[PDB]
RNA sequence: CUGAAACUUAAAGGAAUUGACGGAAGGGCACCACCAGGAGUGGAGCCUGCGGCUUAAUUUGACGGGGAAACUCA
């Protein structure tokens, strides 16, 4: 389980672009933070 | 041909491909798609997909598929395109074209800059297409020596124009408001005018250099006023120069002095009072 | 340089102990907010979905499982606001109440409260026309942990295999909304009404972002004292709550304003507001020192060409030696070839019907406007920029023009509001002179003539939020916008239009767009709201530096809930280098087609139009640009040339943007 | 989307068989009548 | 000498089979290539075709049976 930090607009080039819609994330039992897909949103409206 | 109203029609992405085209053209020998998907370092394929598509429908860009080989082949309209973009990358190509005079090797239309001051171009196709590398990478040398042969003539007082830059072979020139002898009648002051036509050919041959093709054709004369006729000389014999160390230049010598003494005989039926300059004198001049 | 590590057993049990001690340590002073005996406050707001309910029902079958009647005896005759202690528990509550009449006020109780419960029938269904947007509103205005219960179980037939049919079916309707919970609770059985008793004195809340990042005290006690006859001081009794209180910041007060403080007293030290104080101005006369520096104040009136000379032709002069040779009677050209020298319901409806067209054809046809041959675009199109690619075009905000607002110029421009709102939240906290969970006695100057307004404390809330640094500072500012469900009315982008965002609301004529992200950071000006998507809503407003959600209404008073809520939202940036442009489309057939150049017919219907835009690239609605060629006929007809070949189906578009600013604000009441 | 609370059970094209007749609707598909398509087994078929 | 880990990456590699590409080489074999020439063009005026300029239109492609005041006319 984690708490959000951040809008991460990363740019990866080849051979697909995509547009990446993802979240850093910290978690919350170890205090360490990682990176965080949200899937199957055009908007990402939802994880604010 | 060249038709220069097409490459408005790309974006800065379409020129950015074209770009990495001419880079990776000058490494390989054919370049193929995922060089230019990689070396552009841009996102997306399928704008590397449109952009190459919009030239090769702008026959800027020839598709080539040599069995299982897919690759591209820059044509002589595309780098000029791309030589007139890193022309105005150095803000001075505005909007160009009157074609004024077809040479062998070198076309001459009629440019503008920003400030909207009159020039002219000199562009360079040599062969005229089986495009491969030693003729555009000859045209481009040629352009460029010539370009130093252009500054160091306006750089020591003669009456050459003034060059500006040398947009690989793409030459851009100052318009000068002259007219030949085919044009021109009758002149007042012919005799001042010898004078300093074969003063010309003297400090030609004291900096040592020899233009040989110097017909009637050559001298283009400036009309700056037209109440007090202020006169300008301008030669254009660059790439028919030679050496003062070159071993054929006595008949070239008195080939100019015995043309410009039938021309001057012939129109304006003026005779030389002074002798002819002869080639010793200006050897040791030298 | 050093060299690896071993970690033992007895490492590793160190490691999990201090992880552990530090854990319980701030856990417990996480929950030593809450010392019950004196120092606790908690926030309970009930609200029922349905018009046949009573609250004080609700807040009977509560207490009863705490066994005091004498709290209820004292509860009945005339109290609204109550501060209930219990034994049982050993935790100090504060039970708020709503008016049922007012929406606003059931926002502005849900918005201040710790808990919020949902009272729910088991006799009539909840209103898809009241409670569903209660739920959504308070939904998006932010809710912390929050309660659902019932109280009409016993009404149904007293067989209780049918009640647990009613509470599964309440159980399927509060998860369609608050998945977070899975029971709803009944105040029937007195053991499940000990359960929730114990849930709300014991469990730690969740904390809602924009509102504990500014801190706010609940008034129990209002007095005034008179200093001056125009204004006094008033009084405030209550508990800070939040990230505390400072002397020099504003504070916000829901249907009064930002006003300023006086001094400041705690009862569990005594402060004063000094120079340092915020002024209660809207611009800050700062900005006008800050836009010293035009840069373009270019003029459209001495052009010959449209403003595309960064990317199209030279200026062309024209040098007119006009000279009249009088024989009697003679058209232009012979005069040309003498002397040539060579050197109320029913407008509700009305509106509501053209605008309603306005926006079906806006959905087919999307910016073109029509020409007629009477009307000469030459002084239509002054102030129009006909520039190739919106993406690619270096505009700048700097730019004057005639239709500015003056008040732009005095206007507070943030550089990154990202660095802004963490600096603002970190010296907030830093010098907080007053922290939260403290007995304090609040002062606020306050002027005279607003004193027939104010309420009784212990039947109306009184909420006093406090505002951050240059918060009453205008600027301009970005929402994000998404439309409500089962909601098809039109909104177009110059409509009075009231934000609920924070605690504030204000009227605005919002700007719609669609957030694209830009290198030069332009965007298309929509007319209408975009029906599928989230669009974006940038407007002249005050600022807010938590980033709360904004919620966007117009007030109706046809219906008995006298609010037309119109979407929602969040506020994204407070940018002045994000900057709009309308897009005008002037539409065109063409007439002839052959393979290099084609004919346009009903493009304009002068030459001198087509000379005048003789720069501006063509465009088809089939993806394929283009440009002109010669100016043809006398009646706009002209020549034009493309990538490729088209036919007779395609369309000829043109492009031509001027530049739109926002709007101002001003405060709502009522 | 969001129902309506009247979902207590006690006190547009037509619907699709479920359970057993569901597979005599496949058998019935597949081999009582075999639609024969290009000398193939072709599932789902447009215009054609 | 002994010898990791975090992390990153869908290929790295072995044998074998063909050959676009050659500005490697060698032949043919051509007055749309050259030598031997001849007639010339490009130099002068004029006709025509394309481009440019102007136009209200110089309709218009790359010789279009596109020879030409009404027609052909687009």
């Amino acid at each position: 389980k984690g708490i959000v930090l951040e809008k991460l607009g990363i740019e990866s080039k080849q051979p697909n672009s995509a547009i990446r819609k993802c979240v850093r994330v910290q978690l919350i039992k170890n205090g360490k933070k990682v990176t965080a897909f949200v899937p199957n949103d055009g908007c990402l409206n939802f994880v604010d | 041909k060249l038709d220069t109203s097409h490459m408005r029609y790309l974006t800065t992405d379409d020129f950015r491909v074209l770009q990495a085209v001419e880079q990776g053209s000058r490494s390989h020998e054919v370049v193929p798609t995922p060089l230019i998907h990689q070396i552009s370092g841009m996102r997306s394929q399928s704008g590397t997909n449109r952009a190459i598509s919009d030239l090769a429908k702008l026959s800027l860009i020839s598709k080539m598929r040599n069995v299982k080989y897919d690759g591209y082949r820059l044509t002589y309209n595309g780098i000029d395109y791309l030589a007139l973009k890193t022309m105005l990358n150095r803000d001075t190509v505005y909007s160009v074209g009157n074609t004024i005079g077809v040479g062998k090797e070198s076309d001459i239309y009629k440019v503008s800059d920003k400030n909207g001051n009159p020039r002219v171009m000199k562009i360079h196709r040599l062969g005229r297409s089986n495009q491969g590398a030693n003729w555009m990478h000859l045209s481009r040398l040629a352009a460029n020596k010539e370009y130093q042969f252009m500054s160091m003539l306006y750089s020591k007082g003669f009456k050459v124009p003034e060059p500006f830059d040398n947009s690989r072979h793409i030459v851009v020139m100052e318009l000068i408001e002259g007219y030949p002898m085919r044009r021109l009648r009758k002149h007042k002051n012919i005799p001042k005018l010898y004078s300093d036509l074969m003063c010309f050919i003297v400090d030609l041959a004291n900096s040592g250099l020899i233009h040989c093709d110097f017909n009637e054709f050559n001298i283009m004369i400036k009309d700056k006023l037209e109440d007090e006729n202020d006169c300008g000389f301008v030669v254009i014999d660059f790439p028919q120069c030679i050496s003062i160390q070159h071993q054929d230049a006595d008949y070239y010598f008195q080939r100019d002095v015995d043309c410009i003494r039938r021309f001057f005989k012939k129109k304006l039926k003026y005779e030389p009072k002074p002798d002819s300059s002869m080639l010793d004198t200006e050897g040791f001049g030298d | 340089g050093k060299p690896d590590k071993q970690v033992s057993k007895l490492q590793r049990k160190n490691k999990a102990k201090q992880l552990r001690a530090q854990r319980i340590l701030d856990s417990i002073e996480n929950r030593k907010l809450f010392e019950g005996k004196n120092g606790a406050a908690k926030i309970i707001t009930i609200v029922p979905l349905v018009n046949d309910l009573d609250p004080l029902d609700i807040l009977y079958k509560l207490l009863k499982c705490a066994d005091d009647e004498g709290i209820m005896v004292q509860e009945v005759d005339s109290k609204r606001i109550f501060n209930v202690h219990i034994k049982k528990f050993k935790s100090n509550l504060k039970i708020i109440i709503p008016d049922m009449t007012n929406f606003l006020n059931i926002l502005d109780c849900a918005k201040v409260a710790d808990f919020v419960v949902f009272g729910l029938s088991g006799v009539q269904e909840v209103d898809e026309e009241f409670g569903e947007q209660i739920i959504r509103a308070l939904e998006l205005q932010g809710i912390a942990s929050y309660i659902g219960v019932i109280s009409n179980l016993s009404a149904v037939h007293e067989k209780e295999k049918f009640q647990l049919d009613v509470k599964q079916s309440l159980e399927s309707y509060f998860k369609h909304f608050f998945p977070s919970e899975e029971r709803v609770y009944n105040l029937e059985k007195n053991s499940d009404a000990l359960n929730v008793l114990r849930t709300l004195c014991q469990r730690l809340p969740r904390s809602i972002n924009w509102r504990d990042n500014r801190g706010y005290v609940v008034a129990d006690f209002v007095d005034f004292v008179e200093t001056s006859p125009d204004s006094g001081d008033l009084v405030i009794e209550g508990t800070v709550r939040g990230i505390g209180f400072n002397a020099n910041r504003l504070v916000h007060i829901p249907d009064f304003g930002d006003f300023q403080l006086n001094k400041i007293e705690k009862i569990s030290t005594v402060f004063e507001s000094n120079m340092n104080r915020d002024t209660l101005d809207e611009y800050a006369p700062e900005g006008t020192e800050d836009w010293s520096d035009y840069d373009e104040d270019f003029e459209y009136d001495g052009l010959t060409t449209a403003r595309y000379d960064d990317h199209g032709f030279l200026p062309g002069r024209e040098q007119t030696s006009k000279k009249a040779a009088v024989p009697k009677g003679t058209s232009d050209y012979q005069a040309k070839w003498y002397l040539d020298d060579v050197i109320s319901p029913e407008e509700e409806e009305r509106q509501l019907r053209e605008f309603r067209d306005m926006e079906k054809e806006d959905r087919e046809f999307p910016d073109e406007i029509e020409l007629e041959p009477s009307e000469s675009a030459i002084e239509r199109l002054k102030r129009y920029r006909g520039l190739k690619n919106l993406y690619n075009c270096d505009w700048q905000v700097d730019e004057k023009d005639p239709s500015s607002p003056a008040e732009w110029k005095r206007l507070l421009r943030i550089g990154n509001y990202k660095n802004t709102k963490n600096r603002i939240i970190k010296e907030t906290k830093n010098e907080a002179q007053a922290i939260a969970g403290d007995r304090i006695r609040m002062f606020i100057r306050f002027p005279k003539f607003l004193l027939e307004k104010i309420q009784d404390p212990k039947q109306l809330l009184f909420a006093v939020y406090g505002l951050l640094l240059h918060e009453h500072k205008n600027a301009v500012v970005n929402f994000s916008l998404q439309r409500w469900e089962q909601y098809d009315k039109p909104v177009p982008s110059q409509e009075p239009i009231v934000v609920q965002y924070g605690v504030r609301r204000y009227t605005i004529q919002p700007l719609f767009s669609q957030g694209s992200n830009s290198p030069n950071n332009v965007h298309k000006y929509e007319r209408f709201l975009h029906p599928d998507t989230v669009s974006v809503a940038t407007c002249i407003a005050p600022v807010d530096f938590t980033q709360s959600p904004a919620i966007f209404f117009k007030p109706s008073p046809t219906d008995a809930k006298n609010i037309e809520l119109i979407g929602h939202g969040t506020f994204l940036n407070a940018d002045h280098s994000r900057i709009l442009a309308k897009r005008a489309i002037l539409t065109g057939h063409p007439f002839r087609f052959h393979k290099t150049v084609v004919t346009v017919r009903y493009m304009f219907f002068r030459p001198e139009d087509v000379e005048w835009f003789k720069s501006i690239p063509l465009f088809t609605k089939s993806g394929r640009s283009g440009f002109i060629k010669e100016s043809l006929g006398t009646h706009g007809y002209f020549k034009a040339t493309f990538d490729g070949k088209l036919s007779a189906q395609d369309v000829v578009a043109m492009s031509l943007y001027k530049r739109m600013w926002p709007m101002p604000s001003l405060p709502w009441n009522g | 989307m969001a129902k309506v609370h009247g979902s207590l059970a006690r006190a547009e094209k037509p619907k699709k068989p479920k359970g057993r007749a569901y597979k005599r609707l496949l058998y019935t598909r597949r081999f009582v009548n075999v639609t024969l398509v290009n000398g193939k087994r072709r599932m789902n078929p447009g215009p054609s």
